């Protein structure tokens, strides 16, 4: 449990996205491309970012504090 | 206009599945890890991430391999040693992880 921290950093990305107009724009045309998408991977993960679209809010939140 | 996503569009498909992976949910974070490494699989923030959420789901072997591409990339971080034992002491290979994990060190 102690290497958790180092780990979690390291899937951390090293901002596109700060301003909330971009993001909306972002979201909006990641969400046309994957519900184009025919493989299984795909289409599973358009599932799962239409059931976030409530949590938009947290996650401009956490760019902002980085 | 093609199965292809911008590059802010990218930052966005990792973010969202970075907080699945802050948030407890590796299940859901490999969800959106793999599509994003299915249309751009040379994003390697993108392939850290996964490492990481296949870490937390057991899945050593996988998460292993997975950092084998990264190396051969061009991934220098010396946490990628610390992927690579952490998935070979949940394979057993315990001999494996302490090598790797020398590397840690060393770099
Ligand atoms: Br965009
Ligand atoms: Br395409
Ligand atoms: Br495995
Ligand atoms: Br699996």
């Amino acid at each position: 449990r102690l290497a958790d921290r180092a780990l979690l950093d390291f899937a951390t990305p090293h901002h596109d996205l700060l301003r909330p107009v971009d993001f909306h724009q972002a979201m909006q045309g990641l969400r046309s491309v994957l519900a184009e998408g025919q493989s299984p991977e795909l289409r599973a993960a358009a599932i799962l970012l239409e059931q976030m679209h409530a949590d938009e809010q947290l996650m401009q939140m956490t760019l902002h504090l980085l | 206009h093609g199965m292809t996503l911008s590059a802010k569009q990218q930052s966005a498909l990792l973010l969202l599945g970075w907080l699945q992976l802050q948030y407890g949910h590796p299940d859901r974070a490999r969800i959106l890890l793999d599509a994003l490494l299915a249309l751009h699989p040379e994003h390697k923030e993108g392939r850290r991430a996964l490492v990481v959420s296949l870490l937390k789901l057991q899945k050593g072997s996988m998460a292993k391999e997975h950092c084998t591409l990264l190396q051969e990339q061009g991934e220098q971080s010396a946490a990628l040693w610390l992927c690579v034992s952490r998935a070979c002491q949940q394979e057993g290979n315990l001999e494996e992880a302490r090598s790797a994990y020398q590397r840690y060190l060393a770099q």
